[PDB]
Order: C-alpha cells, then sequence, then structure tokens
C-alpha cells in the first residue's frame, strides 16, 4: 500500500485485502507504524516532500480504475473526476470514505450520461452497498449544479434534467 | 469378487455354491463372427435397445453361397435394408465364444498354497466357423445415404473454436487481481472452520481435578497432554501443575512423550 | 506552457510539468511536441 501511494498509483485497503488475507485492525496499526518510521527515516536521511502522496483520501486516483472496471466511456470518467473534485467542497459527504465518494460520483455521472448500468450492478462490481450508493446519490441530488461540469452542459452532451429525482 | 487360489482346504465347496468347472455342453452352437459398420454397430450394441426383437432375416442362396441380410423397416429409413455378408474366412479354426459370470459367494515339485486365483463361472457359448463382414448392397436405394454419412464422418469438425470475449476489456478485468470483489465461495475455508471452535476451560479446583485425573489413570495408565486435556477440559498450566505432582512423563520408552501415573500410585 | 498535440485528435494542448501526459479530449497517452515557431533555413541544393 505504501508503494502504491508513493507512485501516485494508490489502491485501496479492500484491494490489498483481496490479495492478502490480512486483519484490518492490525493492518491499520502496521500501516501507521510503517508511515511513522518512514517519516523518521526521511527526516534522518534524505528529506522528501510529500506533495499529497501519503494522502488518506486520494479519491481522484480511484475514478479511472473503477470506471474501467465498469466499462465506462472516457467522458463519464473525466466528469466523475470533476465531480469527485467538487465533492470535497460539500461538507455533507466530506467525511465519507473516498471509495464511496468515487462510487457515488461515478453513479451520478452514469445516470447523467444515460449509461445503462443499474446501481445494483455497480454495487456488485465494487462492493459498495446499493443502499449506500442510493443514499449518496440522494444526498448529491441537491448539489447538482456545482458537481456537474459546466462546459459539459454548455456543450449539450449532458443535461441536468436527466438525473432521476428522489 | 476377490478370492484366494491354490486352496487345499476344499473351501470352494463352502464358499461357492456353483461349480467352478467350465460348462462345455453348449460349445457346439455355431457362431458367426460378424463385423459391422459404424451406424449398424451403434444401433446393435447399445444396451437400451436389443429387447429380443427381430432385427431382420438372413437369406442364404446355395448357388454361390451368397448370404444377404434383410433388415426390418422398424428401425430406420435412412439406413439400407439389404446388406451383403462377405465371408472373409469360410473356415475359422481355434476361435470360440466363452462367457464370464460372477459366482455365488454367499453360502520342480515345490508348491505355494497361494496363487491369487479369481474364479468365475465360465462356459463356452459356441464355436466360431464363419468370419463375416457386413457391406451394404450397391443397388440399395439408401446406399448413397451411407456414402454421404461416411463422407460426413471426415467432413464435420467435433471441436469448436476458442471463444472470444466481446464485451469491454475492463469489464473482464473487474474480477481479476485488483478487485473489490471478495470471494464469496466457501472452497478450502480451513481457517473459517478452524477458528470458529474455541475450547475454554474453567479453574475448577484442585481436589476435584486430581480425583478426575486418578479416575482417568484408572481408566488408562498412559495419557497424552491433548487427550487428557480434551477428556477433562482443563487449562494446560493447571493440568500440568496437577500432573507433575500426581504423575510423570516418559522420555525414552516406547510410550515416550506420554504422561503416566507415578509408580507409588500405580499399585493403588 | 509548452504546446503538445495528441496522436489522433490533433488538438493543440498546453502541458505544465505537474500535468500528466494525456489528452484532455482523447485520453490517448501519446502526445507529440509542437513544431518550433522559429523559421528554419533549408539550402535548396
Ligand atoms: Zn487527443
Amino acid at each position: 500500500l505504501i508503494g502504491c501511494r508513493r507512485a501516485e498509483v494508490a489502491r485501496t485497503f479492500k484491494e490489498i485485502q483481496s490479495l492478502i488475507h490480512v486483519k484490518t485492525k492490525e493492518f491499520g496499526k502496521t500501516l501507521n507504524i510503517m508511515k511513522n518510521i518512514l517519516r523518521g527515516k526521511s527526516e534522518d536521511g534524505f528529506l522528501k516532500i510529500d506533495t499529497d502522496n501519503m494522502s488518506g483520501a486520494q479519491n481522484l486516483t480511484y475514478i479511472p480504475r473503477f470506471c474501467s472496471h465498469l466499462g465506462l466511456p472516457m467522458q463519464v470518467t473525466t466528469s466523475a473526476e470533476y465531480t469527485a473534485k467538487k465533492c470535497k467542497e460539500i461538507k455533507e459527504i466530506a467525511g465519507k470514505s473516498p471509495i464511496t465518494i468515487a462510487v457515488v460520483s461515478i453513479y451520478l455521472n452514469i445516470l447523467l450520461f444515460q449509461i445503462p448500468i443499474t446501481a445494483a450492478k455497480v454495487g456488485q462490481t465494487l462492493q459498495v452497498t446499493e443502499g449506500t450508493i442510493k443514499s449518496g446519490y440522494k444526498i448529491l441530488y441537491e448539489h447538482r449544479d456545482k458537481l456537474v461540469d459546466p462546459q459539459l452542459i454548455a456543450n449539450g452532451v449532458v443535461s441536468l434534467d436527466n438525473l432521476p429525482g428522489v | 469378487e476377490v478370492f484366494d487360489g491354490n486352496d487345499i482346504e476344499n473351501n470352494e465347496t463352502k464358499v461357492y455354491e456353483e461349480s467352478l468347472d467350465l460348462d462345455l455342453e453348449r460349445s457346439n452352437r455355431q457362431v458367426w463372427l460378424v463385423r459391422l459398420p459404424m451406424f449398424l454397430a451403434e444401433k446393435w450394441r447399445d444396451r437400451n435397445n436389443l429387447h429380443g426383437q427381430e432385427l431382420g432375416k438372413i437369406r442364404i442362396n446355395k448357388d454361390g453361397s451368397k448370404i444377404t441380410l434383410l433388415l426390418n423397416e422398424n428401425d430406420n429409413d435412412s439406413i439400407p435394408h439389404e446388406y451383403d455378408l462377405e465371408l472373409t474366412k469360410k473356415v475359422v479354426e481355434n476361435e470360440y465364444v466363452f462367457t464370464e459370470q460372477n459366482l455365488k459367494k454367499y453360502q520342480r515339485d515345490r508348491y505355494i498354497p497361494y496363487v491369487k486365483t479369481i474364479p468365475k463361472k465360465t462356459a463356452i457359448v459356441g464355436t466360431v466357423c464363419h468370419e463375416c463382414q457386413v457391406m451394404p448392397s450397391m443397388n440399395d436405394p439408401n446406399y448413397h445415404k451411407i456414402v454421404e454419412q461416411r463422407r460426413n464422418i471426415v467432413k464435420l469438425n467435433n471441436k469448436e473454436r476458442i471463444t472470444t470475449l466481446d464485451e469491454t476489456v475492463g469489464v473482464t478485468m473487474s474480477h481479476t487481481g485488483m478487485s473489490m470483489r471478495s470471494d464469496n465461495s466457501n472452497f478450502l475455508k480451513v481457517g473459517r472452520e478452524k477458528a470458529k471452535s474455541n475450547i475454554k476451560s474453567i479453574r475448577m479446583p484442585k481436589k476435584e481435578i486430581l480425583d478426575y485425573l486418578f479416575k482417568l489413570f484408572d481408566e488408562y495408565d498412559y495419557w497424552s497432554l491433548k487427550g487428557l486435556k480434551e477428556r477433562t477440559r482443563q487449562p494446560e498450566a493447571h493440568l500440568k501443575e496437577c500432573l507433575d505432582k500426581v504423575a510423570t512423563l516418559v522420555k525414552k520408552g516406547p510410550y515416550a512423550f506420554k504422561y503416566t501415573l507415578r509408580p507409588e500410585y500405580k499399585k493403588l | 506552457t509548452l504546446k503538445y498535440i495528441c496522436a489522433e485528435c490533433s488538438s493543440k494542448l498546453s502541458l505544465s510539468r505537474t500535468d500528466a501526459v494525456r489528452c484532455k479530449d482523447c485520453g490517448h497517452r501519446i502526445l507529440l511536441k509542437a513544431r518550433t515557431k522559429r523559421l528554419v533555413q533549408f539550402e535548396a541544393r
């Protein structure tokens, strides 16, 4: 996980747990200890600027991989990246895990682009609960104007009325 | 039916009701060894068919020893119903037909009384004198069907090509390696079925546990740590703290690494 | 800052050093550097 975060290519905890049968509590303890001793080695030896490489969220780096796993076109992926970038400004979902934030932004843009993929299929693919995805879409329906990319609705590729109401 | 041979004890009288000797009185039945093509052997060797029904007639014309099969119309219409039986051997020698049947198992000069003989009820069904092959007649209206079938034998392919996945390539890699999908399968979940079991043992007191250990030593003199522990459900520290006082372990004997009663208490 | 062209979209793009080398329109990860603006002299022999 440290190596994935270092190369701006970071995976999530569920990925590495899908490879390695590792217990989550002691996995988090081990990651914290390794981060502490790595920062200590950086201070003792050569110093490295983090510039958001050890970032806990890193939600912009999960959008292309999940969009590839769902087989989405590219413009849905860039619109999802723009949405998840603007999801940080929203304080109602700022505390959510980056996995769920990326998934609900992807599902919002799936509904925006009339991509024929149900929320159940997204939940089966990415193991975010369909209730969680539905709640995230419901709580992001009030902030439709800020999240959707302005030049996309300006060029008419998507329109804000395509999103189903709650 | 596994059995031992070279029996000088005459055990075959008691273990085999049927006689082990070969029955030979049916050996005079005349048997024709007939070779069949693929379709006819397919329809004449399957066990779901052959219920004693008539399969045809044989016409033997003495003018040139021409032997013909005249099959009935009940089976098919694509196959012919007149076949030329060619005799590749008019006289066949030293060829016999013998049967194999399971027995009734219920109710120099040096020898070894064990040769591992498997006895079976055997009998010559008949004697083979005519080796035959079945060729369909050239003038039959269904002979071209047989030619077409034999051409279709080498024409069709029994193997299909590899299947190419037509969906988006990232959808196929949704399940591979990097994946949110945890395994819902229960295959080889040894840790799941082993970590669910928890043997927890209270500190029930010293006099009762030593009485229990003495009862178990009366039951059996030698005990392992795991066997005694699962018999009494006691912690290994407390069980050892009683066992060193009341018993001892073997380090060198044939019953080594086993806790056995002290010889002061062995006589009691 | 510096002008780049995607391999198949042929749309001029400006990339800084922190930007990943991708096309904003195609996503095709091969980009070509733009031709130099200065005039180049070829001796016509
Ligand atoms: Zn391009």
